[PDB]
């Protein structure tokens, strides 16, 4: 009761309230959100993962992304970077589910954001180059055609004009079938016209144009779909005298992209310019993810600007995906992209990978900071922070074997196992471990009252087999000895052989005096120097003041 | 039941949850799942013990904890049997913060109290606690914390509403007053410098008028842009907060027992994350 009002007036000096909460971050970046009922009085919360792809949880998919990458031994900093990302978007099409426009999204970038080429050389350069774009076009139009699959098949089933069915067959790219239905309407001359298609040529455009115009200055009544057949024939599906807006209220904008790439000339233009003229005509959403693929194939030329803007408008692509495009196509160079686009998307992606406790995969991503200090601090920090997450795989442990100096990660390891609660065997693993490359000062101060466990000849000669390593490795941090570790040269040759002082005894009383200073925090380590003294000078009549009273140095009396 | 906890920080390796409560004990629940196992009850302090802070290893781990009384007891393991090494008892009001430095700077313990003082409690192997006192505010300093962004500062936030960037000189092993920021009607409770691994640093000025003003810099020396997390008077006086090491999720605790995790999207403006 007394406690209640006490803590009230205390916490109103403090200007705290009687209900309080905190949650703070830790070594795997996770929360300790106080709730009041626990015996730790926290509920350790997972911070939500903003990246939840089911094929990150394969570590061989970490390894596929290392192999489509040329790893760069970098010369501003020793830590790994990437010289060349030729990263494929076909490396997740074997771990992904295969139904989803997540699969079609990632496939669309497999035709566009990774190359497509024709295998063997055709004789002229203009022809060679056209057959890369024609090969890319075979896959691409398959894609366009596949995805307008249901909407066209729905209207096949439904009641339709005869010429509305010929037009819809042609949308799924069927030519013979369309001719055969032309044949059935008793129209032979028409069926000739359906069997130009799949092909345009320049003379039929001028005749198709001349005939639509004959109609205008002609009488009344026309069919619309018949007018559509001549729009294909004019070579010009939208860029003729009529523009098709009857199929963006009934069909998609993708149903429009089929019309340019198949009857809006068949790659006598480049792809890139065709899809760009087709953005300008029809606004391809900034909100569909498969939409934005088209848009940054259209704006290949100066990608960076339109990419920043639409990354705010499409969040049904994940932060993985946004990062992937900058990586692949910046060391290929086809998309203008700064370094700092890659540096912002690296931080972001790596940071979500960390919230899933995928820090191996985080490491690999933070390597694609190709600003020099940025992959100094990030690589350093992420290894020194967590060790067991980076030995959780062998592929993890390869990324520390990579261009990282054993050295970093053993330095993380034994920094961790340096406590005071296990500390005899793991302060040995700074010296035995040798990433600190001599650091046995704290082994002096961890072998004070740990010669009080047993004295036997190779526990005696353990302090002359980690003290010969004093000189095998040159003086490094905390080091330069052979007064305080000329104690244990001659502690051996004292208690073995009765000695008339060889004057390394005279180094060792000084060394015990140095050792009294050092206690590095433990109960007694500055009175264990007495123990080791009063063990041994006492091999001449010599009494000297301790390292108290006279039996604390010598054991003569 | 556990009495009202006021901090429970974890190790640098993520093991020893230090629940320092209004029972005057820091209960070291060394974490193995839900077997947060009580390895020591740290009886010493004479009022409600508010903050813990662990040092990163280089010697062990040294827990430094602070309390109402004025005692920051320098807890260190001797084979897990924790005791004070020494006592830093210099502070005559309720001590706010305790907070260990990276070992780029040294083992420098940064202690502030709302008696006005901020001591750079420089530590040594001979088990001494060495204060380099400045008085940064005079209605009290309610936090002080370092600035290990890529450098070398501590920021103060206190009771006179000022937020003073103490940037480096080390002319004495205390830093000089670079600038002074202002924009609150009530006490800057917590100054949460971003411990990011990139050039940008932010500073969530978590306050008692409940304006969590994140002054957004785009660099070390950059502009102090008023782009508040919460741009209103959010319910109950806002308690302690930190920035993620990587991901920049402002874990803005309330006093309303919700922690508004509010990640960053690139424009220096803030959208939810739980």
């Amino acid at each position: 009761n007394d406690e209640i009002d006490n803590a009230k007036l205390i916490m109103k000096e403090r200007r705290f309230t009687a209900s309080y909460t905190f949650a703070k971050f830790s070594t795997g970046s996770m929360l300790l959100t106080k709730d009041i009922v626990g015996k730790s009085g926290v509920s350790i919360k997972r911070l939500p993962t903003e990246l939840q792809r089911k094929f990150l949880f394969d570590d061989v998919y970490l390894d596929k992304e290392i192999e489509k990458v040329t790893i760069e031994a970098r010369k501003s900093n020793p830590y790994p970077q990437i010289s060349e990302s030729s990263l494929l978007f076909k490396d997740a099409l074997d771990y992904m589910e295969k139904t989803s426009s997540d699969y079609n999204l990632w496939k669309l970038s497999s035709i566009l954001f990774d190359p497509v080429s024709y295998p063997y050389k055709t004789d002229n350069d203009q022809v060679k180059m056209a057959l890369l774009k024609k090969e890319r076009h075979c896959r691409l139009t398959s894609w366009i055609v596949s995805q307008i699959g249901p909407e066209i098949e729905e209207k096949i089933r439904n009641s339709s004009n005869e010429i509305e069915q010929i037009f819809l067959y042609l949308l799924l790219n069927d030519v013979v079938r369309a001719s055969k239905l032309a044949i059935e309407s008793k129209n032979g001359h028409l069926s000739v016209l359906i069997s130009y298609l799949g092909s345009n040529d320049p003379r039929i455009r001028d005749l198709a144009e001349l005939q639509l115009q004959k109609w205008s200055t002609g009488g009344c009544s026309i069919d619309k779909n018949i007018s559509k057949i001549y729009k294909l024939l004019s070579g010009s599906p939208f860029e003729g005298l009529f523009s098709l807006k009857e199929l963006e209220s009934e069909f998609s904008w993708l149903c429009l992209l089929n019309l340019t790439l198949c009857y809006g000339q068949i790659d006598e233009y480049s792809l890139e310019s065709l899809v760009q003229s087709h953005l300008d005509k029809f606004s391809l959403p900034y909100d569909d993810p498969i939409g934005v693929i088209f848009q940054l194939y259209a704006a290949n030329e100066n990608t960076e600007k339109l990419y920043k803007e639409v990354r705010q408008r499409t969040n049904a692509l994940d932060v993985q995906f946004c990062w992937y495009l900058i990586q692949t196509l910046r060391f290929n160079g086809t998309r203008v992209f700064s370094k700092e686009t890659s540096d912002e998307a690296t931080f972001a992606f790596a940071a979500q990978l960390e919230f899933a406790q995928l820090h191996g995969h985080s490491l690999f991503v933070s390597c694609f900071l190709n600003d020099d200090k940025a992959a100094e601090d990030t690589i350093k920090r992420l290894v020194m922070r967590e060790i067991t997450l980076l030995r959780a795989s062998t592929n993890d442990h390869i990324l520390n074997r990579l261009k990282i100096p054993s050295q970093l990660i053993f330095n993380a390891q034994a920094l961790k196992d340096r406590y005071e609660g296990n500390y005899l065997s793991e302060v040995q693993n700074l010296l035995l471990g040798s990433s600190y490359d001599l650091a046995e000062m704290a082994i002096v101060t961890s072998l004070g009252p740990r010669l009080l466990l047993s004295n036997n000849p190779v526990q005696n000669n353990e302090l002359k087999t980690l003290r010969e390593i004093l000189n095998e490795f040159p003086d490094s941090e905390r080091d330069k000895w052979s007064v305080s570790i000329n104690v244990f040269e001659v502690y051996l040759k004292l208690v073995l052989d009765n000695v008339e002082t060889q004057e390394t005894i005279d180094s060792l009383i000084s060394g015990m005096k140095i050792f009294y200073d050092q206690y590095k925090h433990c109960r007694e380590v500055a009175a264990c120097c007495n123990v080791m003294s009063q063990e041994i000078v006492s091999k001449i009549l010599e009494k000297n003041n301790p390292s108290l009273g006279q039996p604390e140095k010598a054991y003569l009396r | 039941h556990n009495e009202l906890i006021h901090d429970a920080v974890l190790d640098y390796y993520g093991k020893r949850l230090a629940t320092c409560s209004s029972d005057k004990t820091i209960k070291i629940f060394e974490v193995e799942g839900e077997t947060h196992k009580l390895i020591d009850t740290l009886t010493g302090h004479e009022g409600p013990v508010w903050r813990v802070d662990w040092a990163h290893p280089k010697f062990g781990t040294i827990l430094a904890s602070c309390s109402y009384d004025g005692k920051v007891l320098i807890w260190k393991e001797e084979n897990g049997r924790w005791s004070q090494i020494a006592v830093h008892a210099v502070h005559s009001a309720s001590v706010n913060s305790v907070q260990w430095a990276p070992h780029e700077y040294g083992p420098l313990l940064l202690v502030a109290s709302s008696d006005g003082k901020v001591s750079v409690v420089e530590f040594k192997e001979n088990g001494t606690t060495s204060p380099i006192i400045i008085d940064a505010h005079a209605i009290g300093v309610n936090s002080a914390s370092w600035a290990p962004a890529t450098s070398r500062k501590f920021v103060t936030g206190g009771a006179d509403n000022l937020v003073k960037i103490w940037k480096y000189n080390s002319d004495a092993q205390t830093y000089v007053l670079e600038s002074t920021l202002e924009g609150h009607s009530d006490w800057v409770r917590d100054v949460a410098w971003s411990p990011t691994v990139l050039l940008r640093s932010y500073l969530a000025s978590v306050s008692q008028d409940r304006t969590c003003i994140i002054w957004t810099q785009d660099n070390e020396q950059g502009p102090w842009k008023k782009t508040l997390l919460k741009e209103e008077k959010f319910p109950d006086v806002l308690w302690r907060a930190s920035w993620s090491l990587s991901g920049n999720v402002l874990a803005l605790s309330g006093g309303d027992n919700k922690v508004t995790l509010w990640k960053e999207n690139l424009e220096g403006k803030w959208e939810p994350a739980g």
